[PDB]
């Protein structure tokens, strides 16, 4: 993963994937590759922890709740506070 | 309102146009004309994500508002805070040459901190920004999926069905369930298009609110900043008591700023940055190319292999030659004894999928019997290319009976010919080229399931030829691709007989 | 070798021999008319004729007009010396300009040898001329001598713009259509000529002119010359076969004459409209009157009324008739022969083909019907020429066909009233109460042309025997530029038949013209009673009379029909709602911009569909443009179109009737086993040919009854573009002339510009409708006709299986043996289908045509094209500007495309721009490219400073190329001094660079409306809004000269420098690029061809930080790559990585085929090696284990057996291009491997490995095997 | 055809080329002086084409 790597449990849900060696794995990496290497599906996927960041409740004009959906952060420390703001470009380079 | 479906031939009918119809659906795309070109839209995005979904139509409101009207917040930026620009008291009095050179250094050190702050600017695009339009296109992929999950859940339940109670041959079904699995794989196929399309379009738009909303605001910045710059240099020259007057206008000159000094998008830069070694790698595992045949000469050896980076295995006669054809080693098959298979389970096709077929081949004509050249057949079903008369027959046949069969005139006249087919699910069209003429364009909408073996097989029987270049795609070929195909590879430098 | 070997003025005296008063046959007394004879057999007589046919001998206008399109009527035109010295001039001009082209040059030549038969011997025994055939030419001395002709040119009679041939007739003979022939008699004038509409040609020609343009008079003397030929030959086909219409229907025409013989000589597409077994009729009609000319002749045993000898005069017809001659002396005719003549003389000359000679504008068909009538002149050389025509080389006329657009060049053409009224003949179209009828009337040629079904004859139901001798017709060839070349190359341009001495006919010729079929008016005002509207009305709705009243555009038809100041517009309701909003003058500017954005927009739309197989492209609002089908939305007709396919966009769906195929039926031979397997064989091959024969028919049915209709459509809605151009303009025209002196003064308004802009817009929107339209077309064709063809083919290959097996097997007796093999051949030809290729029967539809036109597009958008050729620096593009070189401008040898200016004056090139193209406008989209070569700064001088490279400014108005430090820059200014610039910025502190000192691709284009772009190595860098900009006034030249370069050393190199009429796209862009560099040499790391004999340091693309080195010298030791290059800096200028660093390879010739010193691709050579200041041989022995093979560094005489030879490749690269390659072969012709590198232990070692052969061309973009060849250049120079 | 290059074995685009022709001796391939392609008896004259 080449984007915000260190952030995705924010933006995917993972579902994990059983590899055995050296059946589905060996020296050369996946048998058939990272792409049409056939793994089968972990019975622990049902045990993974759900801790949503926030959680949009969508109700109606009766103020009634229609869903609630989760949002899951990314895992990382926060702030504190505003870097940008207070960041001063180094003029003189050492 | 339909009869409920009982032949296999009813189901493949169904879940053809179950294909086809998703295809259509899930890789819609619509070109637009925006602020900073034209980006291909994903047509459904609005009405999956719920995003300028409010109007009759999001594409159209989207062509309007703009890439940045997609996110959820607009105004992120903080002007960065600046080291104040202060001219030492000590060059007032400096002599021009060394008063001349130690502005210089100043004037390097400044369009480098320009260069700098630019950074500061794209850093915050990309954590403030990008970081949005990556959350559009990792829910846009869900989106995909979701859909996805839904067509094969309804398909798995027509199987399903039929399986549990219908009067369709037990291994009728078997063919059926063999194919319907290919048929997903076909459907995977078409939802990554459909997660390509997103991402291109979601990195498009990005881009276009770096150029539109977030590098302004850097220019804007970055003209009040040289403007005080060009202040306290003018102030500072004015200052200078070892220099005459018309040292200060050239001086002053040599050294003022203007926008053309700040000024550095690079849009190429911009799309640049989201081509990885995995952007690459991913390219080259999942093209078109099923098989790509290649063929050399080593000492004391003869090498044939695959380059398509695919699980294809070859498997060929110890002794096949090999000769200079257009622009590489050619096989030589002498027609008797000589033979070459290639296996991949792509080949085997089925009900949904698209492929081609590509080669050059140069045949010593003689007998007019109808002889295998090269195709995949099992059960009676596939695809087959014969020598016949003077020319070649393209075969296929599906497993309800109904087949193509297409003569093409002319091709023994012992000069290379190349040949082009294309199978197209999507259009339901068959084509077939010639050299560099159209020779065939049939409807396909008869023809049902194809499914063959895994191999493919190259016998050319009783007629000794020479084949080079053989290809087979998972897409079909248009006639600009064929074109551009058989020329380029024509002129190698290589001057020719008749 | 001109045809007309004197040049006559008409107030000559009469010599009695080429110049004298003469008289033609006639009823009764005729006057004698002076004529001249231009060349043998031919002659010209500046008169209004009024004496070939004494019945109509007055040049008024008649009581009722005639139902033509256009026709003229002057009484005066040619009463004058001046005006007959005028008409013989042009004649002549045209009679030149024809024989000029090989195709013109064999007609001429036929006309000539052509003479007519003599056959007015009723005695078979004696051959003697036709009188009629003859004139009797005045004497000074009052004599006359009677003198035989083949044609004379004569003014034209009451109705000026009517050309025809007439010829005499005999009491019995028919001499035009027996092969007797007679002399022809053409009614023509040079003086005037037809204006049409063109749509066609904006795919090839996105500039083409607006309005009409006139017909080439060289092209319709040569349509007349084409029937005089026939009429000579005694082919013509008879005047009563006539393609017949339907004239029943509202949406038809009232009714049109058009004869199969005028069909044959247009040629293209309207002879095809003809089918096969009537082509045959003709052909054998006339082969057979050809042979009864030969028994003729074989009888007549001497000659009457000539001094001349039966020899020599049976000679005239043999050479004539192309008859064959046998020991004895008897005539008779080949088959072959008069197959090959009959076939020049009615497809190989036609109008189609000689536009194709000329390359003028014509009409693709008469379908296309002439729209005006036009004076000019031909006879100055100012005006028209015998090799341009009106389109003269080297100036504004050349390009687009200018020279023929009326408004372009219209000094040239005088706008005459056509005689033939407005609404002259018309249908009357009502719609029912949608409030009573709203009746419009609807002009005859704007009606659909609905071919009779009585039109198509074939003998497909008749069955056939076969039999063991029936043979095979052959393929029939369609004709080619190349077929022509061979009869021309073939053709015998020796004897022209003599003039000889006649006895003298009577002082009265008695003859009468031929008669003429005489033909119903057709009639006038039919009215119709409809429900909805039509096509016509919609179309009719988006007109408007000029006047002093603002109009406004309506989206509602109704509205639109019921008032004069609303136009109906298939435009949105947005476009209707900005377009007729008052609008202030401060903001009248920018409502025109948006405006034209919003029009060029609308009318640029394409919806691509996914979904079917023949159709890309659908362009939706020729829905609601036409009211094509019907519903409301265009979303409605995107949709018709999809599920119902082409067929929703005609306005009668034509009947395709093929019948059941008749049956083969085979003679059976008893005991025969040769001939019985030869009429299997036969059967067979005939039945290829029942294939070839109903795709011919249905080919044929379709070009005449569909695709006519989709031409129409075609010309329909450039008729609705140009209405919505025209209400557009006369509301924003409106809009300016509200304002007050003080407000106009303010705003530079000018409507032939944004005429022009708009105008641009239409054509692009006309290359759509025409990709679209023709994919319709054909669809149809595929799916909705030949599918029945199909269908009847198959079920008659079943018949004939049948039929065959059941031959087969009766005849088993005689067959024995191989009865089996038979059944094979049979089951498994009539098993397949023979394919429909469009390609085989008709023109246009080739692949490689396409890719034709889109190359020809950007050719014809160049309109600066500056290439060196021979021995000059040029303008390639039909424009031919002037080009001025300094003398300090240097030319590269090895490649003198690339030019090097230094910082001098005299070191230079200006440009002097044609006035037609210099740049002057709000509107006008423009681009530029060229390559450049920028040397590396050096110096702090250059830092901040801007010079000009490229200028064309003036006073502060234009354009110009600008570099500075790690700059290059582009700038625009309009008249006002308001400015755009915009840059791309490349470091010099870079470890290597894409760019320092390196050839580089450069374009820029500009869109007045949007936006300025500028491109780098074909990928987009920056772009600005330039949409604030007023009028851009640029310079009549164009100067390349370096322009405030402080720095004196300063020079760049440029080559390939364009200028085009449009805005590039970002295809166009890249095709370009790659197009431009040179993928067929090898180049080095600076972009010049690779050389042979030049040493270069080595840089490996996968690790470019390393160089190469040795080792050890010797078998034992190896080449390594080794690192870190270095670096060299100037502090404030530059810091890079040191290129001159390690071991330099020198390129050797080996198998090397002349003397260039470039290395091609796929050169055999040697490669070198330097090491301390010596030369060794690269080399390595294969046979060592494993497939990297390690690259040696050898003494050169000790490579012994040693694998040397090298194939060197040249790979594209992005951003770079440079990629090259090396393939290491033993001297056995095998492999080695590419040579690349290898990791042993931690050495980095050059390696010869087949690994890479294994692998597909670009494969990241890391490769090992790609490297750099970098030579010391001056503009890099560092230390060595 | 021939080549002034004994190694060379394929043609190529640009080549500068020999034309012979078998007839009693070799004769090769002149230019006249009317343009006109005539085979000849001495090698040395043989005009070398492209
Ligand atoms: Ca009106
Ligand atoms: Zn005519």
């Amino acid at each position: 993963p080449d984007r915000f790597n260190n952030a995705l449990k924010h933006f995917y849900r993972k579902q994990y994937y059983k590899i055995d060696y050296p059946e589905n794995y060996s020296i050369n990496g996946f048998v058939n590759g990272q792409i049409n290497a056939q793994l089968s599906l972990s019975d622990r996927n049902q045990d993974i922890i759900n801790k949503p960041e926030e959680i949009i409740n969508l109700l109606n004009g009766n103020n009634v709740s229609l869903m609630r959906s989760n949002i899951y952060g990314d895992g990382l420390k926060s702030t504190v506070d505003d870097f940008y703001s207070n960041y001063k470009i180094p003029y003189n380079r050492a | 309102d339909n009869s409920p479906i009982d032949t296999d031939k009813k189901y493949y009918l169904w879940l053809r146009e179950i294909f086809r119809n998703y295809s259509f659906d899930i890789t819609a795309t619509q070109e637009i004309n925006t602020n900073c070109g034209i980006n291909k839209v994903v047509t459904w995005f609005g009405k999956a994500l719920n995003i300028l979904n409010t109007s009759d139509s999001f594409v159209e409101e989207f062509q309007n508002l703009g890439a940045i009207s997609l996110i959820n917040k607009k105004e992120n930026l903080s002007m960065p805070i600046i080291e104040s620009y202060e001219i030492p008291n000590d060059m007032l009095g400096l002599p021009l040459n060394d008063l001349n050179e130690k502005l210089f250094n100043i004037y390097s050190k400044n369009t480098a901190y320009f260069k700098k702050i630019y950074y500061n600017f794209l850093d915050q695009w990309w954590t403030q920004y990008y970081s949005q339009y990556f959350d559009l296109i990792c829910m846009a992929k869900r989106s995909v999926l979701a859909q996805e999950t839904l067509i094969k859940r309804i398909i798995q339940k027509k199987l399903s069905y039929l399986i549990g109670n219908s009067n369709i041959s037990s291994d009728n079904l078997a063919l059926m369930n063999l194919t319907t699995t290919n048929t997903l794989r076909d459907i995977s196929n078409e939802s990554q298009i459909a997660m390509n399309n997103v991402d291109s379009f979601l990195n498009n738009a990005a881009i276009c609110v770096f150029e539109s909303n977030i590098y302004p605001k850097f220019i804007s910045f970055m003209e009040q900043c040289i403007n005080n710059i060009n202040i306290k240099t003018k102030e500072f020259i004015q200052k200078c008591t070892n220099i005459n007057e018309d040292e200060k206008l050239q001086l002053i000159n040599q050294n003022v700023f203007n926008s053309l000094d700040f000024e550095f998008l690079n849009i190429q830069n911009m799309k640049s940055l989201f081509s990885s070694e995995t952007a690459l790698l991913i390219k080259e595992e999942t093209w078109p190319y099923e098989l790509v045949l290649y063929a050399f000469k080593e000492p004391g050896n003869n090498v044939i292999g695959d380059a398509s980076g695919k699980n294809t295995s070859i498997e060929y006669s110890k002794d096949i030659g090999l000769v200079y054809g257009i622009n590489s080693d050619a096989l030589y098959l002498n027609g008797s004894n000589q033979s070459i298979s290639f296996s991949n389970d792509f080949f085997e096709n089925g009900l949904t999928n698209s492929f081609s077929i590509y080669f050059w081949l140069r045949n010593l004509g003689k007998d007019t019997i109808k002889s295998k050249l090269i195709g995949s057949k099992e059960d009676n079903c596939g695809w087959e290319i014969y020598f016949q008369d003077t020319g070649l027959v393209f075969n296929m046949i599906d497993s309800n009976g109904n087949e193509k069969n297409i003569y093409l005139s002319d091709v023994s006249n012992n000069s290379w010919h190349y040949i082009t087919i294309s199978v197209d699910r999507l259009k339901e069209q068959l084509l077939i080229f010639i050299d560099d003429n159209l020779v065939a364009n049939e409807s396909i909408k008869e023809i049902l399931n194809i499914y063959s073996s895994n191999i493919i097989s190259l016998l050319s029987e009783n007629n000794p030829s020479y084949i080079e270049g053989l290809t087979i795609l998972n897409k079909p070929t248009t006639s600009q691709e064929v074109l551009s195909n058989y020329f380029e590879v024509l002129n190698n430098s290589y001057i020719r007989d008749s | 070798m001109p045809f007309v070997n004197k040049q006559f003025n008409y107030k000559d005296p009469v010599n009695g021999v080429d110049i004298a008063y003469i008289k033609i046959p006639n009823a009764g007394q005729m006057q004698p008319v002076k004529a001249f004879k231009i060349h043998n057999k031919i002659w010209v007589i500046p008169e209004r004729d009024t004496f070939t046919n004494p019945e109509e001998g007055d040049l008024n206008p008649p009581p009722e007009a005639k139902q033509v399109p256009v026709s003229y009527y002057d009484s005066t035109y040619l009463s004058t010396d001046n005006e007959k010295d005028n008409y013989l001039k042009g004649v002549t001009k045209l009679f030149e300009r024809i024989y000029s082209t090989d195709l013109g040059r064999m007609l001429l030549t036929s006309i000539v040898r052509g003479i007519p038969f003599w056959g007015g011997s009723t005695i078979d025994t004696e051959l003697k001329v036709i009188d009629t055939n003859c004139i009797n030419v005045i004497q000074p001395d009052g004599s006359y001598r009677s003198e035989e002709l083949n044609l004379v040119i004569i003014g034209p009679s009451a109705d000026i713009i009517q050309f025809e041939c007439k010829s005499f007739g005999h009491e019995v003979l028919n001499l035009t259509r027996n092969g007797y022939g007679s002399t022809q008699y053409i009614r023509f004038s040079p003086d005037f000529t037809f204006g049409f509409e063109e749509s066609l040609e904006v795919d090839t020609n996105p500039l083409l002119g607006a309005g009409k343009f006139a017909t080439d008079p060289a092209v319709t003397l040569a349509h007349q010359l084409i029937h005089a030929g026939h009429r000579l030959y005694g082919i013509a086909i008879n005047p009563n076969r006539v393609f017949k219409v339907n004239t029943n229907a509202y949406y038809e025409m009232s009714g049109l004459e058009v004869s199969f013989e005028e069909l044959r000589t247009f040629g293209g597409h309207d002879a095809k409209f003809i089918d096969s077994l009537q082509e045959n009729e003709f052909r054998l009609y006339y082969y057979n009157k050809f042979k009864d000319i030969a028994s003729t002749l074989n009888k007549a045993k001497s000659i009457v009324g000539t001094t001349a000898s039966l020899q020599y005069m049976k000679n005239v017809f043999k050479e004539k008739y192309l008859l064959s001659e046998d020991t004895s002396g008897k005539f008779s005719v080949d088959k072959l022969k008069f197959d090959k003549l009959y076939k020049m003389l009615t497809e190989i000359y036609t109008e189609d083909n000689f536009v194709k000679f000329f390359k003028v504008l014509n009409a693709k068909t008469f379908l296309n019907f002439d729209k005006a009538v036009f004076k000019i002149n031909i006879v100055p050389k100012v005006n028209y020429t015998i090799y341009d025509g009106f389109n003269l080389r080297n100036t504004n006329l050349a390009a687009n066909f200018n020279g023929q657009n009326t408004e372009i060049n219209n000094m040239n053409f005088t706008k005459l009233k056509n005689f033939t009224g407005l609404f002259e003949f018309y249908k009357l179209l009502c719609v029912r109460g949608i409030l009573n009828d709203l009746c419009i009337k609807v002009n005859n040629w704007d009606l659909f042309f609905s071919p009779s079904e009585d039109n198509f004859t074939n003998d497909l139901n008749k069955g056939e025997e076969i039999t063991s001798d029936t043979n095979i017709e052959a393929a029939e060839e369609n004709i080619s530029l190349d077929l022509i070349q061979q009869y021309y190359l073939t053709f015998n341009f020796d004897n022209e038949p003599e003039n000889i001495s006649i006895e003298n006919l009577s002082s009265d010729i008695i003859g009468q013209l031929e008669l003429m079929p005489n033909i119903e008016r057709f009639p006038n005002g039919k009215k119709y009673e409809l429900d909805k509207y039509t096509m016509f009305h919609y179309l009719r709705a988006q007109e408007f009379e000029h006047g002093k009243s603002r109009i406004a555009l309506t989206n509602s038809v109704n509205e639109a029909l019921l008032n004069p100041s609303r136009v109906y517009t298939f435009f949105s309701s947005d476009y209707v709602k900005k377009v007729n909003k008052a609008t202030e003058a401060a903001m009248f500017l920018g409502w025109v911009e948006q405006l034209v954005y919003d029009f060029t927009d609308e009318t640029s739309e394409v919806s691509t569909t996914d979904k079917i197989a023949d159709i890309t492209i659908i362009i939706p609002y020729i829905g609601p443009a036409l009211n094509i089908g019907n519903m409301l939305y265009k979303d409605d007709f995107v949709g018709a179109l999809i599920f119902s396919g082409a067929v929703i966009l005609l306005e009668f769906i034509p009947e395709i009737a093929i019948p059941v195929l008749g049956t083969f039926a085979l003679v059976s031979y008893i005991a025969n086993k040769v001939l019985t397997v030869q009429t299997i064989d036969n059967a067979l091959s005939k039945r290829n040919e029942k294939w070839d024969e109903v795709y011919k028919y249905i080919v044929t049915n379709w070009l005449a009854k569909v695709n006519t209709q989709i031409d129409l459509i075609r010309k329909k809605m450039k008729e609705a573009l140009e209405n919505q151009a025209e209400a557009t303009k006369a509301i924003i025209n409106y809009q300016y002339n509200q304002y007050t002196e003080e407000e106009k003064n303010n705003i530079n308004f000018n409507i032939d510009d944004l005429s022009s802009k708009l105008n641009e817009s239409i054509n692009k929107a006309m290359i759509n409708i025409n990709k679209f339209l023709n994919q319709c077309s054909v669809s149809y064709l595929m799916n909705s006709m030949i599918p029945y063809g199909v269908k009847r083919l198959e079920d008659f290959d079943a018949s004939l299986k049948d039929a065959l097996l059941k031959y087969i097997y009766d005849n088993r007796g005689t067959l024995i043996g191989q009865v089996d093999r038979l059944k094979d051949k049979v089951n498994n030809t009539l098993s397949t289908d023979i394919p429909f290729q469009l390609s085989k029967y008709v023109d246009n539809q080739r692949l490689l045509s396409t890719f034709t036109e889109y190359i020809k597009n950007i050719i014809n958008t160049s309109i600066l094209n500056l290439r060196y050729e021979s021995n000059h620096l040029i303008d390639l593009s039909r424009y031919a500007s002037k080009i001025n070189i300094g003398s300090k401008v240097n030319f590269d040898p090895i490649d003198k495309n690339q030019i090097q200016l230094f910082n001098l004056e005299s070191s230079k090139i200006e440009v002097i721009l044609k006035n037609a193209i210099v740049y002057n406008s709000m509107y006008e989209n423009f681009s530029t490219s060229f390559w450049i070569r920028i040397p590396k700064y050096f110096n702090s001088i250059s830092l901040n400073n801007e010079y000009t490279i490229i200028n064309c400014m003036e006073n502060n108005s234009g354009w110009k190329v600008s570099l500075n430090y790690g700059e290059i820059i582009w700038t625009l200014q309009d008249t006002q001094e308001i400015k755009q610039r915009v840059v791309f910025k490349y470091s010099q502190m870079i470890n290597i660079s894409d760019y320092i000192n390196r050839w580089i691709f450069v374009t820029i284009t500009n869109n007045r409306l949007n936006n300025s772009k500028i491109y780098i190595n074909g990928r987009l860098i920056d772009q600005k809004p330039i949409s604030n900009l007023g009028n851009i006034h640029a310079s009549n030249n164009i100067m390349f000269k370096l322009d405030g370069c402080r720095d004196t050393h300063r020079y760049i190199w440029i080559k390939y420098f364009n200028l085009f009429d449009k805005e590039l796209n970002e295809k166009e862009i890249k095709d370009l690029y790659d197009n431009q560099s040179n993928s067929g040499i090898l180049k080095d790391f600076w972009g010049d061809y690779l050389q042979y004999d030049k040493p270069y340091y080595m840089l490996n693309l996968y690790d470019p930080n390393k160089y190469v080195d040795v080792n050890n010298v010797g078998i034992r030791g190896y080449m390594y790559l080794k690192g870190p290059r270095g670096s060299v800096m100037t502090t404030n200028i530059y810091l890079n990585s040191s290129l001159y660093r390690g071991a330099k390879f020198i390129i050797k010739k080996y198998a090397s085929g002349n003397k260039d010193n470039i290395v091609r691709n796929n050169d055999r050579v040697y490669i070198n090696v330097v090491v301390k200041n010596k030369e060794y041989r690269l080399a390595t022995n294969a046979s060592q284990a494993g497939v990297e093979k390690i690259l040696s560094a050898l003494e050169i005489p000790d490579v012994g057996n040693l694998s040397q030879v090298v194939v060197m490749k040249s790979k594209n690269d992005q951003g770079i291009t440079n990629k090259c390659k090396m393939n290491l072969q033993d001297n056995n012709g095998n492999d080695i491997g590419f040579i690349g590198f290898h990791q042993f232990n931690n050495i980095a070692k050059l390696v010869a490995s087949n690994w890479y052969n294994r692998q597909i061309e670009r494969s990241s973009r890391t490769l090992g095997c790609s490297w750099e060849f970098i030579p010391v250049d001056d503009g890099w120079g560092e230390r060595p | 055809l021939l080549s002034i290059n004994p190694n060379k074995q394929y043609v190529q685009k640009l080549d500068e080329v020999i034309i012979s022709v078998l007839d009693n001796m070799e004769k090769y391939i002149d230019i006249s002086e009317d343009n006109r392609l005539q085979l000849i008896d001495n090698k040395n004259n043989a005009k070398k084409m492209i």
